[PDB]
């Protein structure tokens, strides 16, 4: 979790959100993912409680409930690699990936 | 054009003249001296292209290439990482990594 992206492997929890401008993806109470001002939803209300939003090794967005079941998949697939779901400022949620380049300020020059 | 977000650079946008990505404890700055420098980290990063050119600017394209051009469009530096043609982004992540993800495989709705 880091404000406007969810990297693959990260989890957006109940009440957790991604914000860019007048835009807000909330992982809501009723297991519904609503992208406010974005006219979009997972459209999975009440289909769970205590749910969680995840991104796969393959760049798919998945929602599981409190129990453990997949409740929505984005259905899109690409290769094994790193991915970022990002809140574009136009108001879309986009899954980018896989990683194609890395700058590492921890290992030396 | 595309509105700015301090930690992203989508294919198309162009930083120059000490423009920068800013995240948590880091900055990746396309400086005035034609050197692209990530600040912070344990060691940080540069492309060492200091003085190599005038009025240089940075731009991630739609093939996944993040490039530095000078005012005459001479390549000064490439991320040298061309891949599938589509929409790319460069995140300066909160963990310090500048990473280029792409292309785009899924959306809530289309651009225009
Ligand atoms: O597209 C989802 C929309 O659903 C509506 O009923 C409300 O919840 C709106 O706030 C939301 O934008
Ligand atoms: O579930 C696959 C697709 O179905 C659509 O109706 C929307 O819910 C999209 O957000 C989703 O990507
Ligand atoms: O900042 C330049 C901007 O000019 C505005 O009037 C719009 O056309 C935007 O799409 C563009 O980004
Ligand atoms: O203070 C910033 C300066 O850092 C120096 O070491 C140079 O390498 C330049 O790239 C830069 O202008
Ligand atoms: O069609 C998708 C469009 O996405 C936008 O953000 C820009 O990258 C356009 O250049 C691109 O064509």
């Amino acid at each position: 979790l880091g404000t406007n992206y969810l990297l693959s492997g990260q989890t957006l929890d109940r009440e957790g959100h991604l914000k860019n401008g007048d835009f807000d993806l909330v992982m809501q109470d009723d297991c519904n993912l609503v992208l406010y001002n974005g006219n979009w939803q997972s459209n999975t209300a009440n289909k769970g409680r205590d749910c969680k939003l995840t991104l796969t090794d393959y760049g798919e967005l998945v929602i599981k409930n409190g129990d453990g079941s997949t409740v929505w998949r984005s259905r899109a697939q690409s290769v094994k690699g790193n991915y970022a779901a990002v809140v574009h400022p136009d108001g879309r949620l986009v899954v980018f990936g896989p990683s194609v380049f890395k700058i590492d300020p921890w290992v030396p020059g | 054009n595309i509105p700015f977000t301090n930690n992203l650079l989508f294919s198309g946008q162009v930083l120059y003249g000490d423009g920068r990505l800013t995240a948590k404890s880091h900055q990746l700055v396309m400086q005035g001296d034609c050197n692209l420098v990530l600040y912070g980290g344990k060691y940080g990063w540069q492309s060492n292209t200091h003085g190599n050119g005038e009025h240089c600017f940075l731009r991630l394209n739609h093939k996944g290439e993040l490039i530095i051009k000078d005012d005459d469009f001479k390549t000064i530096w490439s991320s040298s990482s061309s891949s599938k043609h589509g929409d790319y982004v460069l995140i300066l992540r909160d963990d310090g990594f500048a990473v280029i993800y792409g292309p785009a495989i899924w959306e809530t709705s289309p651009q225009a």
